[PDB]
């Protein structure tokens, strides 16, 4: 006879499962990357607006000098 | 207090860093030695004329010039 039958072994195995498998880092990891971040924005923002109070001081400075031609 | 600070760490932690954000922002300026580097810089840069005096004959501290040493550089300013 011919039927629909499984093997003498059987099949393989089936999952079934809840399969989560927790990837990430810890909370003081991402807590100190983004201090770093937040530390490295605002010395590279204090340099840069320095610069731009020293820029704006000379640009002022320029137009006292060209004052009373005008 | 550390228990309640653990207890509300774990109930609510957007509070938590608000007032911590809070704290840090009301006691820190009268802490840093910077705010009057703020102070002269707001003070230093010219926005109206510097409109000349009179020479009466005393007057040791201005200058005639504004290239003479006398008056107020801002050499601290250019190396902060």
């Amino acid at each position: 006879v011919k039927q629909d039958m499984p093997p003498v072994g059987g099949y393989g195995p089936i999952d079934y499962k809840r399969n989560l498998p927790r990837r990430g880092l810890s909370g003081y990891s991402m807590f100190a990357v983004g201090i770093g971040a937040l530390l490295f924005g605002y010395w590279s923002m204090m340099r840069w607006n320095r610069e731009r109070r020293r820029l704006q001081i000379e640009d002022f400075e320029a137009r006292i000098a060209l004052m009373p031609l005008l | 207090v550390a228990a309640f600070l653990k207890n509300v760490w774990a109930k609510e932690p957007v509070l938590v860093a608000s007032f911590a954000i809070a704290g840090l922002a009301v006691i820190l300026p009268t802490l840093s030695p910077y705010t009057k580097y703020s102070l002269m810089i707001n003070r230093a840069t010219p926005y109206n004329y510097p409109v000349p005096l009179r020479d009466d004959g005393n007057m040791p501290d201005v200058p005639s010039h504004p290239q003479d040493p006398q008056g107020p550089s801002l050499e601290w300013l250019k190396r902060l």
